[PDB]
RNA sequence: GUCCCACCCAUACCCCGCCCUCAGGGUAGAAACGAUGCCCUGAGGAGUAGGCGGCCGUGGAGGUCAGUGACGAAGCCUAGG
RNA sequence: AGACUAAUCGAACCAUCUAGUAGCUGGUUACCGCCGAAGUUUCCCUCAGGAUAGCAGUGUCGACCUUCAGUUUUAUGAGGU
RNA sequence: CCGGGACCGAGGACCGCGCUCUGCAAGGAUGCUGGCGUAAUGGUCACCAGCGACCCGUCUUGAAACACGGACCAAGGAGUCAAGGUUUUGCGCGAGUGUUUGGGUGUAAAACCCGCACGCGUAAUGAAAGUGAACGUAGGUGAGAGCUUCGGCGCAUCAUCGA
RNA sequence: AGAGACCGAUAGCGCACAAGUAGAGUGAUCGAAAGAUGAAAAGCACUUUGAAAAGAGGGUUAAAUAGCACGUGAAAUUGUUGAAAGGGAAGCGCUUGUGACCAGACUUGCGCCCGGCGGAUCAUCCGGUGUUCUCACCGGUGCACUCCGCCGGGCUCAGGCCA
């Protein structure tokens, strides 16, 4: 049982790719790439005026 | 800025949800994909310019990419049908690509790929009956 | 429809390179195996036994992959995915997987007739 | 039979860089193309600096562009293919320009408040294709730690391998006269 | 990962690559450090000269508490001043009012001497300073003190 | 083969079975044949076989590679600094040892032949004296050349 | 015992085809490319103990094929492809 | 008589410490590609075994540095078979 | 200079070197004709015939051995894990670097945020008390990629003399 | 009490079952093997041969190729039927022959000329919309030497196997 099962990895290097990744969700390419259906969406970085 | 054609090429090159890889060759199943095949020249969906053709209930249908509206993605597709006749369809998907230099490398896919669709539209003949060689003997019985 | 023009096809082999001494054991497969023993009489290519696998043997990069009629398999497993073979109908040829059912079995073919594709296993 | 000593022999350095770094692979792109097409030397030279490995490129401080300078060398443009580091000693930082691969947040900041500029190597490809006007400079490749521990044996002066340093570990027989003999 | 190492690649060759003639037995040689005299002293005179014997005197009971005193050359002095003002006397614009460095605060207690110093005065405030340090500090217009 | 005779024949080019070169005879380089004598035959050539080897068998060496030479061109590219144009060029230096001898004869790959047509003596491997067929052989050397080109 | 003609055959030598390894070149005012691709040129291949590289299968986990199936999934037999 | 003490005696039977140690026997599981050895030097209560140097592989950097050589020629020394 | 025979046909618009120069044998085969369009060509399996072929694994200078293990089939069956070192490859920051002993918070063993100390590094040397790194544009000489106003300036690294 | 990148009946605790059981030893103590019919027993009435066990008909069921020796039912070993070989072993490698069985491919395609049938609509112009700003779509205008589909006849070229 003192096998190791957790890891550790650097917050600098956390924080590096949360960033990498937030920047790939605006481009529409990548998108359909991933498998998703947004054929009938008006703009890709979708914004709602506060309704919800 | 930090996005790019090549960019996208780069991320992509090795796996994505369009990839159909298997012996003998790799397709893709795009939509925006001429002859099918998974290269950076043919990749649709990366390169700002782009063509497709899609067979309607009596002819073709093509849509084209708008550089202009690449973040909107509901109105950046600009589609016509052609239903007239064989000839003058051939004439305006050429024109419509190699006229303007809107990929000018794709004039001779295009053409192609519009031709098998119309054929694959008329009707089709019957097979002539299957013979028999070593199992005569058999059903002579 | 018939495939395009190409060179003739050499083969250079179609013996199997069955496995050493699994002829006289029913406890070995004929899968072929490297042999690894220090006085093994194959292994040291003596004269008149069994050969062995070499890079030399393989074929031409020209007609490697393609069944004696000219075309390249391609297993397909519904309607959507013989519409990819739309552009390749002189090159390649479908084939149905083995677990589809009868009734899409037939809807297949019914399209690929039109397509003009040749299908390697539809007499059923 | 041919009768030769060696066959199938391979090369000895990098063909391509290791890393798989996305925008590292369109800088190789562009100065492949720039190095079959230009007689420039500066750009073959630039081109395999750039498959090393990180131990292979080690930093420079500004100090060390200081020194360079001199004599003469105040209008040349400085490219570095590696990392740019500050220097805590130097008080008074002249006026540059300098092409790096990448610059630390207090390098970039100092370099530019004394009226400088900070370029790229894509950047540098644009301005000065064929490299005209330029130095290139390298770091110390010896000053690391692990090469003073390099061909340990007797009368080699280096560095061995303790847990500790005092008085109670190693010294003793053979490091003095005293007791038995020396090295 | 053990999908990708070198036990994989020895399936199917007798041996597992440690060798016919010599088998890989449990313990030929001894355990841990043993024969350091006698069959492994030609490794432990090439390497590590000086294992064995005695040297120096014995103390008891030592506190490492009682010999702590951090130094700092003269070279990084300006570094302790923080930046917005430390730019404003290099540049010259104050020319009436000098520093007082605190060593202590920052963890120091020993001011050593290495480098140069710009001509502005200073104090510096000091457990203990060098010979060399003293001058330099000086000559520049400033003067040390000691603090304890 | 012993290790000093072997270290000779790689200074003469000479690495596989049945191949040839030319050398000028000096006192420097006849002590070198001498060593090797039992596992060569030479002799002296005339000009109906070095006009017929560099036609039939002329390869030229060209950055490492072995071109064969069909056209002018390519002598001229590579010893046009000495004087040499033509393929008659090639064959007045090396047949007339002439002041560039040294650059034309390095610049021909040495000669592959195959094994004579009408066989060697029946015992080969004795002095031509004697009743073999290597060591020095004279003006005897252009009927082997015969056969093996 | 000595001399002289003709003739027989090795995985060796010469010419040609094909496979792989190594080395050297060409390819963007892109009508462009699985740029890890394609085209042109040259040489080489025996091997225990041992070293390194590339690939094929088995039990599970995340993503994706809007994947197959009671009109028959998995499994098993088959000098049938 | 080293005899007998539950078919067990020159020191009974049962569980645990215990997976007791072994310089000694036996075994060690898919494929293809490239390179390719040693039984010799010095020390050890050492001689069926280890450390040390040698032979071998892989990763590289400095130049493409024009440097080199199990070779010959010419000049000039040493030797006691 | 004229005969006879055998094996082969790689490449796929034009470009080149040349000649006997309305053209050609000159950077790789084309033209005419006949029978058959199926078991005919081809492939698999069984048998006869010509030539070849000693039982595997292992220790050993040497194994087909009168050296050892092996009657047959199915399932199981052997370089693993932790702490501490070391060189090489990828990555983040860089004279600094490391959130997770602990606290705040949460869709709750996940994710996110905060800081005082502390570890390694920035300074060595002696048994010890102790002391503690610039004569010079951080030195002189010979080689050095690259740059250059063509005069020269000269990174990394190697040797050597000094502080 | 809640869970898992854990094992899936030679695995996981010795025990998924009337398991610390049956059994061995004077005794301390040692200690196994063994899960699965079908949705529902609807677990075969009645006739006939036999001393009986059981057999043959006939029944239930989607299925008895599920019958309390019961889901799926591999190999070693054996029976019947069919084919073949054999003068002190058998098996195997290279190359033909005979017999049995068998996968491919081919069975037309394009173009032109003549004749016949059917339809709306080829060039041109006007209005609206989109767009790569010069290229297109829709509505109207055409109205038979133009355009399109089909059928019949004639012609050129190419296309399977062995020579």
């Amino acid at each position: 049982i003192w096998r190791k099962w957790h890891v550790k990895i650097n917050q600098g290097q956390k924080r590096f790719a949360t960033a990498s990744a937030l920047a790939a969700s605006a481009v529409a390419p990548l998108l359909m790439a991933r498998g998703h259906q947004v054929s009938t969406v008006p703009e890709v970085p979708l914004v709602v005026d506060s309704a919800a | 800025s930090n996005v790019s054609a090549d960019l996208i090429w780069e991320v992509s090159r090795n796996y994505n949800s369009f990839l159909v890889k298997q012996r003998t060759g790799t397709f893709s199943r795009d939509a925006l994909n001429l002859t099918n095949q998974h290269s950076r020249k043919h990749a649709g969906f990366v390169n700002d310019k782009a063509l497709g053709i899609v067979p309607a209930e009596k002819g073709v249908k093509v849509i084209a990419k708008k550089v202009k509206a690449a973040n909107k993605p509901a109105s950046s597709l600009y589609t016509v049908t052609y239903k007239s006749t064989a000839r003058k369809a051939y004439k305006a998907i050429a024109s419509q690509a190699a006229k303007h230099g809107y990929r000018a490398d794709l004039r001779q896919a295009a053409v192609a790929r519009a031709s098998a669709i119309l054929r694959s539209q008329r009707p089709v003949k019957p097979e002539p009956p299957k013979k028999l060689r070593g199992a005569a003997a058999r059903r002579a019985a | 429809v018939a495939a395009k023009k190409h060179v003739p096809i050499v083969k250079k082999r179609t013996k199997r390179f069955m496995r050493h001494q699994s002829d006289r054991f029913k406890c070995l497969d004929s899968a072929w195996r490297k042999p690894k023993g220090i006085d093994n009489r194959v292994r040291r290519r003596f004269k008149g036994n069994l050969a062995m696998p070499s890079i030399g043997y393989g074929s031409n990069k020209k007609t490697k992959h393609m069944m004696p009629s000219g075309h390249k398999a391609f297993l397909v497993h519904n309607v959507k995915d013989v519409e990819l073979l739309l552009m390749h109908n002189r090159t390649y040829a479908a084939e149905i997987a083995h677990n589809v059912s009868s009734r899409k079995r037939i809807d297949i073919i019914t399209r690929a007739k039109q397509l003009g594709v040749k299908v390697t296993n539809a007499k059923a | 039979g041919i009768d030769l000593r060696w066959k199938h022999v391979r090369s000895s350095h990098r063909k391509a860089p290791k890393s798989d770094n996305v925008y590292l692979k369109l800088l190789v792109k562009l100065y492949r193309f720039l190095a079959r097409r230009t007689e420039a030397p500066f750009n073959k030279v630039v081109l395999r600096r750039l498959f090393m490995s990180r131990i292979n490129r080690p930093p420079v401080s500004l100090s060390r562009i200081a020194r360079n300078l001199k004599n003469g060398n105040e209008k040349k443009t400085v490219v570095v293919v590696a990392t740019v580091t500050d220097d805590n000693r130097l008080l008074q930082v002249p006026k540059m320009e300098v092409a790096a691969l990448r610059f630390t947040a207090k390098a970039r900041a100092r370099i530019e408040a004394a009226g400088g500029r900070t370029l790229t190597l894509d950047q540098l490809a644009l301005e000065k294709p064929t490299g005209a006007n330029t130095l290139l400079l390298r770091g110390p490749k010896n000053a690391r730690e692990a090469v003073k521990h390099f061909g340990f044996g007797p009368h080699k002066h280096k560095k061995p391998y303790v847990r500790s340093k005092g008085r109670k570990f190693e010294r003793a027989r053979g490091r003095r006269r005293s007791r038995g003999f020396k090295v | 990962p053990t999908r990708f190492s070198k036990t994989r690649k020895h399936r199917g060759h007798v041996s597992a690559g440690k060798g016919r003639v010599g088998k890989h037995r449990k313990h030929p040689g001894g355990r841990g450090m043993a024969g350091g005299q006698h069959h492994h002293r030609t490794n432990l005179d090439k390497y590590h000269p000086g294992y064995f014997g005695k040297v120096g005197m014995r103390h008891f009971h030592l506190l490492r508490n009682h010999y702590w005193r951090p130094s700092i050359n003269i070279d990084k002095l300006w570094s302790l001043v923080p930046s917005d003002v430390r730019e404003q006397y290099l540049s010259g614009q104050k020319k009436d009012t000098a520093p007082v460095i605190d060593l202590l605060s920052h963890g120091y207690a020993k001011l050593l001497g290495k480098g140069r110093l710009p001509e502005i005065p200073v104090v510096v405030r000091a457990r203990y300073v060098s010979a060399e340090a003293e001058r330099k500090v000086k000559e520049a217009g400033g003067v040390v003190e000691l603090v304890a | 083969i012993p290790p000093k005779p072997r270290k000779i024949l790689q200074l003469l080019r000479l690495r596989q079975i049945n191949n040839g070169v030319f050398v000028k005879v000096t006192k420097a380089t006849a002590e070198m044949i001498k060593i090797v004598e039992p596992w060569v035959a030479y002799g002296y050539p005339n000009l109906k076989s070095v006009r017929e080897l560099i036609y039939k068998r002329g390869y030229g060496k060209v950055n490492g590679q072995r071109i064969p030479l069909t056209d002018n061109a390519i002598i001229e590219e590579n010893l046009g600094k000495y004087g040499i144009i033509c393929i008659e060029d090639l064959i007045h230096e090396i047949f007339t040892v002439g002041p560039n001898f040294k650059q034309a004869a390095n610049f021909l790959w040495p000669f592959k032949l195959s094994n004579p047509n009408g066989g060697f003596r029946p015992r080969k491997f004795k002095h031509f004296i004697e009743g073999g067929d290597l060591g020095n052989r004279e003006e005897h050397i252009n009927a082997l050349i015969r056969a093996m080109n």
